[PDB]
């Protein structure tokens, strides 16, 4: 009882379809999926961005996706999707905290999720200082979403993140 | 504030105005702008074109072939080592009390290039008569649209800096006779260059050509077995830069003793420890040739030691150093954002295309940085 509503470039058919892989990864029946209902994928387990996924499908901050969030979350990797939109899901995985603005602990914090070790902390703290400083077009001292699109725009990896449904 | 690592220095974000870089007599202050780019800060614009500028205009003046008396003080490539060149300085002396002489490489391989032209040209417009500057071959633009320079230029200040240094640099004296028993230059010697007189002729200030003497002063080197060459042959074509020419132990004697010269003094190659003294003249029993090479631990892989050449009392003293710290820059000075970003557009969808799916050495460097040594194509 009670409809579900949400906001996606999704079909009846896909929703119907996502439906059932969201019921396949729901491992207590739940209705919301948990991050280790998540990372029970091995493919994800070898993935450094997991937690920073699900955090941005999170909308309401419960630490679960629920079905309304998951095709949500989705939805921002539809092949209908607009450039903007990929732009926006990729500066949030920088935005931790969801400000609208990534900042310098926060760019530290998640590149340093992918570089790991490869870079001292003080060459990597250097990089992220040097660019935000060329980025911070304000003076802030943190970059909104359109000086992070100032810098990645022209790069067109929002044409990478398309899956399919 | 968020920063993580609060013990990195952070580079200030004021630039220098004109009033901060030249006093009220219009002399640079050195101290203050040394300072200031230690911390990575820049310049107005306009403050850092005036010191390429007012620069350019002493170079301007300036002979192809310069007369410099001991004591002095020469060096070899820089190669945008800022924090190396800070530290050759307090090996050398300070220029304020120091007769100095660069041989060119100021820029390109190193990250911190436009410092080192901004700091040594305002050392130029404050020791006019006692701080010279020789061109390199890096100090053209075919090579520096090659390597990093222009870019670097382009991130940190812009191409019209770029292009200032471009006319600054074909203003560069090419060689320099000291205290009248060597010859400095860059590479070394031409086919075409028989005498002193001969450098003095040609007409420097332009981009250096393909061909030529100006080419050949910057490019040549010994061959690989100069003193013990199984001929007696001069000049034969420099594979190795793929331009201008090997020359050997018998070309040097000649041009030694044609010209009443001691030695020839050049930089150029990457050297161990940091210098190359070698075969010594059969007639004075000084090396004839001696390579000075004065950047440290050479692009961050070299390992090798810098020197500086000592002149002075008549004893040549060679005045080795080790690297020094700098900032950390990623190639080709790329932002983090342009470097991350591909990794987080795969890896992002990677994890939902899974989850849909649910339900279905010294020499070790140098061999390594061979094809940078060579002459860029065309
Ligand atoms: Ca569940
Ligand atoms: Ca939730
Ligand atoms: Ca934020
Ligand atoms: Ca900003
Ligand atoms: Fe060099
Ligand atoms: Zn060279």
């Amino acid at each position: 009882s009670y409809p579900l509503e949400m906001c996606s470039h999704f079909d009846a058919d896909e929703i119907k379809r996502l439906g059932k892989r969201f019921k396949k990864l729901d491992l207590d029946n739940s209705g919301s999926l948990s991050v280790e209902e998540f990372m029970s994928l091995p493919e994800l387990q070898q993935n450094p961005l997991v937690q920073r996924v699900i955090d941005i499908f999170d909308t309401d901050g419960n630490g679960e996706v629920d079905f309304k969030e998951f095709i949500e979350g989705v939805s921002q990797f539809s092949v209908k999707g607009d450039k903007e939109q990929k732009l926006r899901f990729a500066f949030r995985i920088y935005d931790m905290d969801k400000d609208g603005y990534i900042s310098n602990g926060e760019l530290f914090q998640v590149l340093k999720m992918m570089v790991g070790n490869n870079l001292k902390d003080t060459q990597l703290q250097q990089i992220v200082d040097k660019t935000i400083i060329n980025a911070d077009k304000d003076g802030d001292g943190r970059i909104s979403f359109e000086e992070f699109c100032a810098v990645v725009g022209g790069l067109d990896i929002h044409k990478k993140m398309v899956v399919d449904v | 504030t968020d920063r993580v690592v609060k013990a990195v220095p952070f580079p200030p974000s004021h630039r220098l105005t004109a009033k901060e870089v030249f006093d009220n007599d219009g002399k640079p202050r050195v101290d203050i702008l040394k300072a200031h780019l230690m911390k990575e800060g820049r310049l107005e614009e306009s403050v850092a074109l005036r010191i390429i500028t007012e620069g350019a205009s002493i170079l301007r003046q300036e002979k192809n072939l310069l007369d410099i008396d001991a004591p002095v003080t020469v060096c070899g490539d820089i190669h945008g080592q800022f924090f190396d060149l800070m530290k050759l300085f307090e090996v050398g002396g300070s220029p304020a009390n120091t007769r100095y002489l660069f041989l060119g490489d100021y820029v390109d391989r190193g990250y911190f290039s436009i410092e080192c032209v901004l700091y040594l040209w305002a050392l130029k417009i404050l020791y006019p008569k006692t701080l010279f500057l020789l061109r390199g071959n890096h100090e053209c633009r075919h090579l520096t649209e090659y390597f990093t320079f222009k870019q670097e230029c382009k991130i940190k200040y812009s191409e019209r800096v770029y292009d200032a240094c471009m006319d600054a640099f074909d203003c560069l004296p090419l060689a320099a006779l000291m205290n009248q028993q060597f010859l400095c230059v860059h590479g070394g010697l031409s086919p075409e260059i028989n005498t002193l007189d001969d450098i003095r002729k040609l007409d420097r200030f332009k981009e250096p050509p393909a061909y030529g003497p100006m080419c050949d002063i910057l490019w040549s080197d010994p061959l690989e077995d100069f003193g013990n060459e199984k001929t007696q042959e001069h000049f034969t074509h420099n594979t190795v830069r793929g331009c201008s020419y090997f020359y050997s132990y018998p070309a040097v004697c000649e041009f030694l003793q044609h010209n009443n010269l001691l030695s020839i003094l050049r930089a150029h190659e990457a050297q161990d420890a940091g210098y190359r003294m070698y075969r010594k003249s059969q007639t004075t029993g000084f090396p004839s040739l001696i390579t000075i090479f004065s950047a440290p631990n050479y692009l961050d892989v070299y390992n090798n030691k810098a020197a500086v050449l000592k002149y002075e009392n008549n004893v040549m003293n060679i005045r080795q150093f080790n690297c020094s710290p700098h900032p950390y820059w990623l190639p080709n000075f790329m932002d983090v954002f342009t470097w991350s970003l591909p990794f987080v557009g795969e890896k992002v969808t990677e994890m939902l295309v899974n989850v849909l799916n649910i339900c279905s050495s010294f020499e070790e460097a140098k061999g390594l940085d061979r094809i940078n040594e060579r002459m860029p194509p065309r």
